[PDB]
């Protein structure tokens, strides 16, 4: 299912809360996940049911959304939260699809 | 829990390459495996999946007929036999672990990355 | 409706294969179930159905069924599965 990361590049100061989006072309449900590709590192799973939190993930990574609109809200941006965030649908249709988004990006804003 | 890959390699176009992904710290037979591809400046893109046994194997639409995912659940190795490599397969190949539950088709723990570059 | 129907057809096919392991009174009920599914297919008109069926049944059964259907062959796969079920119901006893 087409997933659109509207925020894309995001100039935000560290220590602040950052909201994101992942618009689906079709009605998926709760079958959407979120990822974090930190620079110089492998991706990691943050949320796996568009509301939950994966094991080993701090409670500041929270999300919401159950239809075609999805949103990941990360709070108190540390040095490693400035990464590229992907959203993956895993909708239980036949044939099964593993579709990512383009990748929204959170960056440090300056003057 | 750890997924250690084989490291990058240089291959000519139209050639073949066998990636590896040695898993440790858990039971390899109890976890579904995945291959995720990232081209330079394109983003993440799933290419392969294999089940707990070889009962199910799924491929992306761009990789069907060319690539083959296989696993050895007694040697804890996951392969991706690569065949007829084009110029758009210069990418970084990630080895991902799927969560328990066949409905929850997410990529839980990832490998170290493997830059496959064709020339 | 259709896709979950094929899911329940494959799930109950694997379950009936498990139930008829001693038959290598359940044959008559199996023939009634095959006739019921054939009537449902008359009213309406497999590898990708892995996740739904394995959500219903956590055992892989699935690799036996797919291998038996691929040995059989070597809108249309439904007809192949129903011919497989009628062929098993013929030789049940």
């Amino acid at each position: 299912i087409v997933l659109t990361q509207s925020p894309a590049t995001l100039s935000l100061s560290p220590g602040e809360d950052a909201t994101l989006s992942c618009r689906a072309s079709q009605s998926v449900g709760s079958a959407l996940a979120w990822y974090q590709h930190r620079p110089g590192q492998s991706p990691r799973l943050l949320i796996y049911d568009a509301s939950t939190r994966a094991t080993g993930i701090p409670a500041r990574f929270s999300g919401s959304g159950s239809g075609t609109e999805f949103t990941l809200t990360v709070s108190s941006l540390t040095s490693e939260d400035f990464a590229v965030y992907y959203c993956q649908e895993y909708k239980n249709s036949v044939p099964p699809t593993w579709t990512f988004g383009q990748g929204t990006k959170v960056e440090i804003k300056r003057t | 829990v750890q997924l250690v890959q084989s490291g990058g390699a240089l291959v000519r176009p139209g050639g073949s390459l066998r990636l590896s992904c040695a898993a440790s710290g858990f039971d390899f037979s109890d976890f579904e495996m995945n291959w995720v591809r990232q081209a330079p400046g394109k983003g993440l893109e799933w290419i392969s999946y294999i089940s707990k046994i070889s009962a199910a194997s799924f491929y992306a639409d761009s990789v069907e007929g060319r690539f083959t995912i296989s696993r050895d659940n007694t040697k804890n190795l996951l392969w991706l036999e690569m065949t007829s490599l084009r110029d758009e397969d210069t990418a970084v190949y990630y080895c991902a672990r799927d969560l328990p539950g066949y409905l929850e088709r997410v990529f839980d723990l990832w490998g170290q990355g493997t830059l496959v570059s064709v020339s | 409706f259709f896709e979950m129907w094929v899911t329940y057809l494959l799930t109950e096919t694997i379950t009936w294969k498990d139930k008829l392991k001693t038959c290598m009174k359940n044959c008559v009920c199996f023939d009634k179930w095959v006739k019921q599914k054939e009537d449902e297919w008359n009213s309406i008109k497999f590898e990708s159905f892995f996740f739904h069926v394995m959500k219903k049944l956590n055992k892989e059964k699935w690799n036996k069924l797919m291998d038996e259907l691929r040995n059989k062959i070597e809108q249309d796969a439904i007809e192949l599965l129903l011919e497989y079920l009628k062929e098993k119901s013929t030789i049940c006893k």
